[PDB]
């Protein structure tokens, strides 16, 4: 969904629909991101 | 009676569920079209005499 605002949550309402389903069955407990990518 | 449906079922979805959880709409599984689902006629019958 096309947001002009890129600092605040903006206001409405959409619904998600599934892109896909995967049948792995792992522990996920913890998750991070993974950002594009400490001396000076 | 299987009939041409004018529903847009979203890619995902497949089934198409009455009030009653009964299916009132399917997607084949061969072809990708939606076909609604209507029970064949029913009715008392009475005898006047
Ligand atoms: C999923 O993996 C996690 C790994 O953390 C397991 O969690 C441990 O499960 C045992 C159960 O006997 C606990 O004694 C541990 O305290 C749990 N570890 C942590 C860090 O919480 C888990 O067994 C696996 N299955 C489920 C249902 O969680």
């Amino acid at each position: 969904t096309p947001i002009n605002l890129v600092r605040d949550l903006p206001q409405g309402f959409s619904a998600l629909e599934p892109l896909v389903d995967l049948p792995i069955g792992i522990n996920i407990t913890r998750f991070q991101t993974l950002l594009a990518l400490s001396s000076s | 009676v299987l009939t041409e449906s004018n529903k847009k079922f979203l890619p995902f979805q497949q089934f198409g569920r009455d009030i009653a959880d009964t299916t009132d709409a399917v997607r084949d599984p061969q072809t990708l079209e939606i076909l609604d689902i209507t029970p064949c006629s029913f009715g008392g019958v009475s005898v006047i005499t």
